[PDB]
């Protein structure tokens, strides 16, 4: 068979990932332009929402050193790849969990619908990658919204998870923070209610 | 906006370290017990941010000036970023972080007894050029002890994060130094089952790139998932 | 006073580096052109100073305290001093000197751009124990550039001087670190023709002697001319 | 044949030998007790003398980074091996050449006569070892005195040098410094009047 | 009382059998799922009981007389106890237990059909001498079946317990006999990943120690963790 | 790197351990002197206590063949290393689990405080090593006392366990047995409430 | 370590070099355009000079088969890389030694000052490469002018030669030839007064 060059092997981001990718969090001085947790400017179209969550280990203990990256379409279901701080909306962002509270937050808008390769529309979702000490290779997952049952029911990706009970792990529960629209999405790496992780 | 025009070669999860590698203690409780669910690639997975427009400072990639001169071995770390097809990956984001010459990180949580260097931060970033090259100038990091086994030591390493053309290519890894006797003993290095894969994480001394009477240089090339056009889809 | 009671095994001048080793430039003009004159051993050559009574300070052998803490990789350098017959050489003087973590020496003449460490001197001394052991605690030195070829670099090393039981055994040498990619390229290392002899100058990582969460350790054993009693003289 | 363990190979002391063995010279702070160039205390028996010299390379240029060690008997021809700063006389000492002037000095007494292994008396001499950048393995030599021709003529060691003209290289020329008895001993590593070096 | 002056070389947990070794069924439910927590050594761990004052009976180490004569292959089992540095461990407690010639244990719970031997107990103890030597006189045990797989048989063995200088050195193991074909088929042996580790458990026939016309002899040396003095602590 | 002689590999004690180390328990005649479960004689200084516990496997079933060895300081915080049956106190003992009830018992005194290497006092504790069929290499743990919370709170060792919840697994529950002070220390080898095991 | 493709090894030019690079000298017909010893046309700006010299071997004998190439800045301290016979000034030239007299000659102008990499000006100099039978790899040297002592004194390159005496070997002696400014630059390959040769 034909073999290509091998991809560089992954390695855990380790406990100090923050110094490299979450400067503020590391409690170090930031640079002029930093990639962080505010994807949308007040003035960006779409429903502005707040995302928050906690990460749990196999013992049910909070993971206070996680690093997450997110990718989502804009309110129009368009992926805005040209990252710029001047953008009203950026499709990419980064967040991390408090060493104390252990909670991450992200400020965005609700993503528009996009079609899979076969032309079928997928339910609104945010692609997430998680990194942390103890994780050799990052975990891929998706965040869906509880207020979109109809779409969720028809998502071709969500429909690929064999057991319906497992699908539920991917649904963020709508709440409100300071009378602001929020969704809580807790990730459970291992054990009871273990979050579904993807390979692609 | 981005468009779904390519497919990425499937990752080899037997080449990369598995999730559960018991000698690396923390991985016990941080590894999923259910199998990953494979999903076909869509625009969601085949696109990613482009950092061409990010405003980088003039010394973003220079750790000797981005934070007096730091104490330690002056070195340049450079290489190329290509895909599995050998194609250069231009304008891609390369981020790095490391400890000081003593193995001390500039982080709250680092309580190792080796002191902090008043002139060393240890964070760098560089956008690869039109040919896929990147370069940094820093000092060589010191190994450091960690609470795993009763006497575990991380071989000196530099942390790297690479964006690539999609979220499908994003990768975080660690570069090690050619000949470090600590590599073969590290449970994290050993999280990688294939010895051949380990070789891939070893930076080679590159005397060709060194600045006589100034600094040495190490070469570290990075290979990201091969990128191809869709066909008969 | 001393007495002529022993003979030392003749030195192997083909094992040791020759005087003229052209790649090491300065040796051209500093090597004798006439042959050495061999002379039979006498009390003059078979005796030497004993430093048992020298008043050493409490941190003479500790470079981390003998000069704040220095920046760099904390290491212990220990070993044993024996003769060619495998016999320990007790109460013998071991002196060492080295650069800082950046390869900068605390000497007038060192103009290398790497800074000086406010808390590092780099001089140590230790009298071997009853069993021939010695130990030092310091930081690992950085390689340094020198004006030989247009891009020559000394592999990190520690300088050692050892007295032994006579002036016939006195020796000055350099310890190198297991795996340093710079060793095979150094014209000074190469002043030694036999590859097997080079191995003898390489300090081995000794995890057994390291202090968990504190410092690593290297083992460097020293072999001095074998000592025997005169016979049928 | 029987082979023993190999002796550790020599290496040049390099240009910074002073930091390790000639602290003052390195221009660094000294320790309580240092091994230096004063073998005899004012009150030590024997003729007190001053030794001085320069070292020359093959191009006839001064070697300003040399390090020398010396070993000699006391005025009684006895080797005083128990090194102590309290000693009126020590058989061992160390000196080095000025980075400027390039001259070394030593303060001692004239050595007593000692017999070789065969019981034959050797002329008064000081054993010297020289170290420097560019010298892979130290050079061994002896210093003899011009005012002891009679003994010099009968020295069994001096008599081992094939060519009489070469023997002269080992004779220090008596002089006087500040009306003090001195002897000048210049070493020529290579070329014209190359100093005799030993192997033992 | 005891004092904290020693440190022990960190155990190699890849050398020793891992906790979970599924072919050895019982290990399944008797192996922790959480990682061991490594702690620095303190007086608590570097001290241990000394059995010098224990009053041992005359035949404590002689299984031929300590319980007529047992039926079976008369043998002497002797060897030395050293630490990883090769230093003898004098005055240390060595305890052993085994089955009789037919593989039957003198224990309530052993219902194997091979009969008990009226003149055989199966227990011995010996304090090492000044040189670290111990000896026992017994009969060679027989292999015996066990409910693991449907046809599992332990190779002939003698269980050993050695105290050593501290609770950190205490160990329990099994001695197997040179050339027994059951050796490589045992899941308990096989709990040991490295074939070189297995070799360490095999007693060698020692005709040199045999008593002619009387009994054979086997040699079994044991290596406890290396003991070193503290330094720069 | 330097490699020493490798330590002899451990092997399970097996089901019949008792025959060699717990004669009474094996139900075999004992010798004159046996190392057993009575560390202190009635006249030994310190608070005399009764320690008991059970050991569970991963299925929650009793391990009726376990063998335990203990090491502790006397009341004065001193380790009595010279084992002797005449001593009123021995720092070393042995116990095993009933094939029936499956509980082990030990008769000792509450250990005094000892300091770590750094000179920081550790809370009163008992060092335990557990052996049994199914255990390839022995398990190391420590027993702490519930009525020593202040001290437990400051223990340098207990403080090494990341998760606060796991520390509770090392705390023996004070009780009374026949109006005699007792502490129950249950060991769970695996699963829920798994006891912390150490390496050193 | 990283290894590139190895450079093609050098080989002596040999005795017949002239046939390939000094046609006139080889005494063979020349082609329309030849690279020779006239760097400047009479109308080129700068002080026109005549350079001549001889080359000696280690026995003090004339090397009558040497071939030299020169590289220098024009009067303005600029390197004219675009070789052209029409130019009034060419930064590049070639000359050779007479089989008879054994002297080479070049017609140029005193080079202007150029700075090193560090921005420190170098004294006016001419880069020379020497070739000949017996020379396995060409020798690199520089010619300096005796009437530029101030500058010579500050040359970052000349200042790299440790021994002051060796620096004099690079200084051309000003003279006059037919009342025309000349400078004589003798090259001694080996032995007494050996010319300094460079590596870079
Ligand atoms: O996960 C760990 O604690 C080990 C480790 C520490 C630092 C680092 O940068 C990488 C891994
Ligand atoms: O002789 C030299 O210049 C090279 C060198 C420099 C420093 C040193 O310590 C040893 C050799
Ligand atoms: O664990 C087991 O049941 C097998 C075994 C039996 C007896 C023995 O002595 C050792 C292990
Ligand atoms: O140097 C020599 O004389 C041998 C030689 C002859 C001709 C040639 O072209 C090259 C080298
Ligand atoms: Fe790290
Ligand atoms: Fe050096
Ligand atoms: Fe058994």
């Amino acid at each position: 068979p034909i073999e290509l060059l091998p991809e560089t092997p992954s390695q855990t981001a380790g406990p100090y990932v923050h110094i490299g990718l979450a400067l503020e969090a590391a409690g170090n001085p930031t640079r002029d332009q930093e990639i962080w947790n505010r994807l949308a400017k007040p003035d960006a179209p779409g429903e502005h929402i707040l995302l928050l969550g906690q990460v749990y280990d196999g013992n049910g203990h909070l993971v206070r050193d996680s690093f997450l990256e997110v990718w989502q379409a804009d309110a129009n279901g368009e992926y805005q790849d040209a990252y710029n701080l001047e953008n009203a909306f950026n499709s990419f962002g980064r967040t991390a969990t408090t060493f104390d509270a252990g909670e991450w937050t992200l400020h965005t808008v609700k993503p528009g619908v996009v079609n899979n390769a076969a032309g079928v529309p997928m339910a609104p979702h945010i692609n997430i990658s998680l990194f942390a000490r103890g994780i050799n290779i990052h975990l891929h997952t998706r965040l869906y919204f509880d207020d979109e049952a109809q779409a969720n029911a028809k998502c071709p990706v969500l429909n690929l998870i064999e057991q319906p009970q497992r699908r539920e792990t991917l649904i963020a529960k709508r709440c409100e923070v300071d009378g602001k629209t929020a969704y809580r999405f807790d990730i459970r790496i291992q054990g009871e209610g273990e979050t579904v992780f993807f390979d692609f | 906006p981005a468009q779904d025009n390519s497919r990425f070669v499937i990752r080899d999860r037997n080449w990369h370290p598995k999730a559960l590698t018991p000698d690396y203690k923390t991985s016990i409780a941080r590894s999923p017990r259910q199998a990953l669910v494979s999903i076909p690639q869509s625009i969601s997975e085949t696109t990613g941010p482009n950092f061409s427009h990010l405003g980088f400072g003039a010394h973003d990639h220079d750790l000797l000036l981005n934070f007096g001169l730091p104490i330690g071995e002056r070195i340049i770390v450079a290489g190329r970023v290509v895909d599995q097809y050998g194609k250069p990956v231009p304008n891609t984001l390369v981020e790095m972080w490391q400890a000081n010459a003593g193995g001390r990180y500039r982080h709250k949580n680092d309580r190792y007894l080796a002191p902090l260097d008043p002139n060393f931060g240890g964070v760098g970033r560089c956008l690869t050029d039109s040919d896929g090259y990147y370069s940094f100038r820093t000092i060589k990091p010191g190994p450091y002890p960690w609470r795993n086994g009763p006497n575990d030591w991380r071989p000196a390493h530099i942390h790297f994060g690479i964006s690539g053309p999609s979220i499908a290519t994003k990768l975080i890894t660690q570069l090690y130094f050619e000949g470090d006797p600590l590599i073969p003993m590290c449970p994290i290095v050993k999280s990688i089952a294939n010895p051949e894969a380990v070789q891939q994480l070893i930076a080679k001394l590159d005397m060709n790139n060194a600045n006589p009477m100034d600094c040495l240089a190490y070469r570290f090339d990075i290979v990201l998932r091969g990128q191809r056009k869709t066909h008969f889809e």
